[PDB]
RNA sequence: AAAUUAGAUCCGUAACUUCGGGAUAAGGAUUGGCUCUGAAGAUUGAGAUAGUCGCGAUUAUCAAUUAACAAUCAAUUCAGAACUGGCACGGACUUGGGGAAUCCGACUGUCUAAUUAAAAC
RNA sequence: AUUCUGGUUGAUCCUGCCAGUAGUUAUAUGCUUGUCUCAAAGAUUAAGCCAUGCAUGUCUAAGUACACACGAAUUAAAAGUGAAACCGCAAAAGGCUCAUUAUAUCAGUUAUGGUUCCUUAGAUCGUUACUUGGAUAACUGUGGUAAUUCUAGAGCUAAUACAUGCAAUUAAAACAUGAACCUUAUGGGACGUGUGCUUUUAUUAGGCUAAAACCAAGCGAUCGCAAGAUCGUUAUAUUGGUUGAACUCUAGAUAACAUGCAGAUCGUAUGGUCUUGUACCGACGACAGAUCUUUCAAAUGUCUGCCCUAUCAACUUUUGAUGGUAGUAUCUAGGACUACCAUGGUUGCAACGGGUAACGGGGAAUCAGGGUUCGAUUCCGGAGAGGGAGCCUGAGA
RNA sequence: UGUGCUUCAUACGUAUGUAAGCGUAUUACCGGCCGGUACUAUUACUUUGAACAAAUUAGAGUGCUUAAAGCAGGCUUCAAAUGCCUGAAUAUUCUGUGCAUGGGAUAAUGAAAUAAGACCUCUGUUCUGCUUUCAUUGGUUU
RNA sequence: UCGCUACUACCGAUUGAAUUAUUUAGUGAGGUCUCCGGACGUGAUCACUGUGACGUGUUACGGUUGUUUCGCAAAAGUUGACCGAACUUGAUUAUUUAGAGGAAGUAAAAGUCGUAACAAGGUUUCCGUAGGUGAACCUGCGGAAGGAUCAUUA
């Protein structure tokens, strides 16, 4: 993302730039554990090399899934690391036996292990802790993925 | 905790599953916090006014565990309200009745005077292995009973048998796809075994699919089972004959009009 | 009271929640600390049920800890150099989390040469003209007791250049990490690598 | 006649209306001194790597700078905070009272030098 | 117990409404009433005011008992009843009501690994007089103001109230630091020191597929005369853990930390042992103990679901609105609050505003079905005690 | 990908309504046809479930004398008699959301265009990595 | 149309009147927290005084002493913040109400005036639009048949 462009030092929470202390000699110079939520969700690999750490990531910050995985497609992503979905449905009504369409907007994280995130891609996401105030999501699993049909021009 | 917590309990919300009548009382037994839960306990105004009919009135039942003739677990329990869950051994030496508390077919517990040589111990379920408690090593019980240092092989979703003078393992019955087991909680309650196969899904909630020996196979999640022995292993004594799961008419033909009189 | 939950405060359509449960104690807020560099004072506040946090105004002094070495060494906070969350937290010295903080600098420094006995960083050598005389009664060998393990380091003792021109100086800066509010206590960790380097270009590149 | 209001910053502003207005409507808040803090510019940027000859003088370069690149230098304005006294602070001076209507003339303009400036022209 | 008749015309067939028709735990009211079983009942208007009376107090052989108030007999054991008073606990449940409240409450679902918790049961309790300090009610005594409510001054005295305080807190063992130790190595020590839990910070391990080519110590082992050279066996990436996981999580070690807390308590029996000599030990309960695990809960958050209104189309954001970031604050998440950046966020799938004679839901009335109307009302949940605000003690207001 | 044949299990030469055999392979191993077992384009709909308060309602059973109710009671029996016997159903509801499972008709989206198409040319050109052994423990490195 | 008798609802000077909640500014009771503060009531030392004891050099016990050292807490009162009732003012709503005059509607047929329409209602009617007129109505322009023509005129 941005490398420190913050008034405080963005740092990962219990991790540690230090080499002279150490009881063995266990190096390996990639210093970053990542959790991996492990509900079906393959961890990117830049949440191994990454330079972001995102307090709010629930693979490289103190949040951790629990409760609705949903889905929705993405409307707008202008927030900083925050998109809105749309999550569209029926609601049927039963004196007429006819269905009435109906939606929600959710305020959701977006973790910066995804890049280019785009309306209208399809999004997967699950419940956490409050984050700010209206957000309770963050995204597991943008289903675009690849360009099927934007990345997509002939010749 | 906001002004609470909720001291008294109203008759026509406690539950049916302990057949209380809807005259007879504003008011219902409250079990004092005990081991069980609330949906899940026999306070003992129960098991002594309404069930043995030792008693007639409220009054004539602290006039009788505060004498310490009543016994649930070994322990003496003079408390007059106390939950005494599942399997919970209610020991009466004097008259000499030695009763166990198991779970009748139909959503219900049954009376089930039980051999006083099995009575002193019982069959309990673990439900968390954890660090922490002397020295190292303790798992906590479905009634709650922490017990440290126990097999290594014993994890989650077992049962073992605790005697009812000590409280050490003797013998752990675990999870696999051939043992008998009994569903206490859901609309399933009181059918006993056997397993066949068990849907994991991952976070959260677990089911369990469980052939009954009619080869009514059925399912509940996994919160509701209990496990008592493996195939055709009654490992405690059961009540009357199994929980077969009967039919709603056969039980209007076996014995309400198949009757001798 | 302070109130800490959103009776009030409009939704996030823009429109305005009406009443919301008259006031209740259990979203309650206090007063804060401002824990300035007075010197020992601590008020205790009854908090949520039965218990008590510290709430430890006018603090003086930090169980602060050289985060490479496994130790941690109480010193007395000398100067609250910078702060991000404000500047009327660093003018009026009040100790928060992260504050940038200066210490001591010797608790650390005859703790250095007492298990890692190599002399740095060296201070000017007119005052280094004579020893009293240190470089015996630092190990003497004694052929041989618990005391060659002193020499199988020197891997260790190459602590970084921007770091040992720090405790030339004998002050040394540091980073708050405790709450002072709540644990009662201004402890925290001492910068040394990068942590520094920001932090310290933050200072002197600022002015 | 006299008094009241008056600078500036900020907020807020009705009936009517030729939609331009009315309007500085009305109605309120702020304002000194002293210590800092923030923001708004310019100009060269700054060049890393043999040694001939004896590092020294004749002596190199595509680009990446960069996310405060680093010093110099330049004016002045605007926001913020802490402390601080007889609330005296636009401390003198400079400097609008406002509003609800009726009549006449639309407006700005012109007039009886030396009694009428208007609704007259 | 899926039905219709009268009324527009001089008569007709229609559209059409009016009028009939019946039910209503649905209110009032009118007239009359021999039983009898159940029984709703100041909700509608005024959540407008209120005479009087009561609705919260509590003792076991087991915290403290100096009452002749009553028991007995020179035994301190009075172990009797125990009034009072102290201390402990409860008084935050219930009971009443429906003003407020329009995604708010509520209902279901799911969460708390984002927290907290009296009690209850269960497990757990070593790193200098060991048996103590003072001071108050009850009680006595003299008082005050219109005024009983209120309370002062003095003399007495308790504890499981308040306060201090363990010589086995006891080290070996464990293990750093020195220490009378002293050797070509997966090598060895007397002792002096130190090592409660808890909080705080910091560090390090953190749940894990297989071998050699070659090599310094050549120790195990081999060869070269040897200086030694080529090799090599296992105990050595040795903690639960959701069986969704850097759970900062319950465990552990390291380096500290400050500051508290740490069993000077009680009834019934006593004999093993008598020298009746503080040499010798049961069963019980507790103002109480502390940590972990439970339990009665709570409080937040998830996903859906609410009436009338466009003669309400754009709302929010100075004064938090949407996000980032660091903080503070709280039991904890979080614009909850602050400071700095970013400019978001909701909207014809009805936002925003208004109305409501709106507490929500279970449920109730009525029909063949589809449904309409109601729910102040005994059950769960919310809410409040003339109107607002504040707050103490308390695990809980 | 609709079925056809070959059939056989199955109502009466006829009827497959359970299934098995050809349309090149409706998911690879071991077990004694049978289990562990690797692998699941999607949503709506639908099947059966799970899961959850009671009272109400539907209503099972029952001579409170009947009844609305009630959750009791009944029997051996006129008894003596822990002397027995069984109660105290099952459902609409708490309609939908959400979850599990079967189905794949119907209805949308999805894919391979001068191929950032597939298996393959499994080439080693490139990989990533780290626990087993270099006695212990360090270097040379496959 | 007009006239008498009623009834409802409008418009309207008064920049009317009374509420109702919601807030901008202003003041402001209390309380939490905080900066100090330090009544009284101890600790405790400084000396000691009453005596004895040792070698009068030093100490033991008493004086709620003398009086300086050193604390320990702690009431009143206070400084600053923060919650904030409350009244005063302004605006904003959301209802209700008094009004000279003005003007529509309904009931009331039995009043006056004329006859607009329905019969080729005696000028066919109706519509839109303008103007005019005591009143129904009239007239222009355009339209329609719901017309008095479904039309016969190579």
């Amino acid at each position: 993302m941005a490398d420190q462009n913050e008034r405080a030092f963005q740092k990962q929470f219990g991790v540690n730039l230090n080499r002279k202390v150490k009881p063995g000699i266990t190096k390996k110079k990639l210093l970053r554990r990542s959790r991996d939520v492990g509900l079906g969700f393959k961890t990117p690999r830049e949440a191994i090399d990454g330079t972001y750490i995102d307090k709010k990531c629930p693979w490289t910050g103190d949040v951790r899934i629990r409760g609705r995985i949903l889905t929705g497609v993405v409307r707008k992503a202008k927030m900083q690391r925050t998109i809105v979905i749309r999550r569209d449905y029926l609601h049927f009504v039963r004196k007429y036996s006819r269905f009435e369409k109906r939606h929600r907007n959710m305020s959701v994280h977006c973790s910066p292990v995804f890049r280019d995130v785009e309306h209208g891609d399809i999004v997967t996401i699950g419940e956490c802790r409050p984050l700010s105030k209206t957000v309770r999501f963050n995204v597991l699993k943008v289903s675009k993925g690849q360009g099927a049909k934007k990345s997509f021009k002939k010749y | 905790m906001a002004r609470g917590p909720k001291k008294h309990l109203k008759r026509l919300a406690a539950p049916k599953a302990w057949m209380l009548d809807k005259l007879g009382g504003v008011f219902a037994p409250r079990p004092s916090t005990g081991p069980h839960k609330l949906r899940e306990s026999l306070p003992l105004l129960i098991f002594l006014r309404n069930r043995l009919k030792y008693a007639l009135n409220g009054a004539e039942v602290t006039k009788i565990v505060m004498q310490r003739l009543v016994k649930v677990d070994g322990k003496v329990r003079t408390d007059p309200t106390y939950p005494a869950g599942y399997m919970d051994v209610i020991t009466l030496e004097k008259t000499g009745e030695f009763f166990r508390l198991v779970y009748d077919v139909k959503g219900r517990f049954v009376i089930h005077r039980i051999s006083a040589e099995e009575a002193k111990y019982k069959l309990c379920k673990v439900k968390k292995t954890q660090l922490g408690a002397k020295g190292v090593p303790f798992l906590v019980t479905h009634d709650g009973r922490t017990i440290r240092y126990p097999d290594p092989l014993i994890h989650a979703n077992d049962s073992v048998q605790v005697d009812i003078a000590s409280g050490k393992i003797t013998d752990y019955i675990k999870f696999d796809s051939g043992n008998l087991c009994m569903i206490t909680g859901g609309r399933n309650l009181g059918r006993v075994g056997t397993v066949v196969n068990r849907e994991r899904h991952p976070g959260s909630f677990d089911i369990v699919h469980i052939k009954d020996s009619q080869g009514h196979v059925f399912a509940t999640r996994l919160t509701n089972v209990f496990i008592i022995g493996k195939g055709n292993k009654p490992y405690i004594s059961l009540p009357k004959g199994k929980g077969v799961k009967l039919s709603i008419a056969e039980e209007r033909d076996k014995r309400l009009a198949a009757k001798t009189h | 009271g302070i109130s800490r939950d959103s009776a009030h405060k409009r939704r996030a359509t823009g429109g305005k929640r009406k009443s919301l449960r008259k006031k209740r104690k259990f979203e309650l807020g206090r007063p804060a600390a401002n824990t300035k560099l007075g010197s020992g004072r601590v008020h205790k506040v009854r908090t949520r049920g039965g218990n008590t946090k510290l709430r430890a105004l006018r603090l003086e002094t930090g169980n602060f800890a050289w985060a490479s070495e496994g130790v941690a060494r109480k010193t007395r906070i000398a100067d609250v150099v910078y702060n991000a969350s404000n500047n009327e937290l660093v003018r009026t010295k009040t100790l928060v989390k992260n504050s940038i903080v200066v210490i001591d600098a010797t608790p650390f420094r005859q703790w250095y040469e007492a298990h890692y006995v190599l002399p740095l960083g060296r201070k000017r050598n007119p005052k280094h003209a004579q020893k009293e005389d240190e470089n015996d009664v630092l190990t003497k060998k004694r052929s041989e007791k618990v005391m060659k393990k002193y020499l199988e380091r020197q891997k260790y003792g190459k602590v970084e250049q921007a770091l040992e021109d720090q405790f030339t100086s004998g002050r040394i800066l540091a980073c708050i990490s405790s709450r002072p509010g709540q644990c009662g206590r201004s402890d925290g960790y001492i910068l040394e690598g990068k942590e520094l380097e920001f932090y310290l270009k933050k200072i002197k590149s600022k002015k």
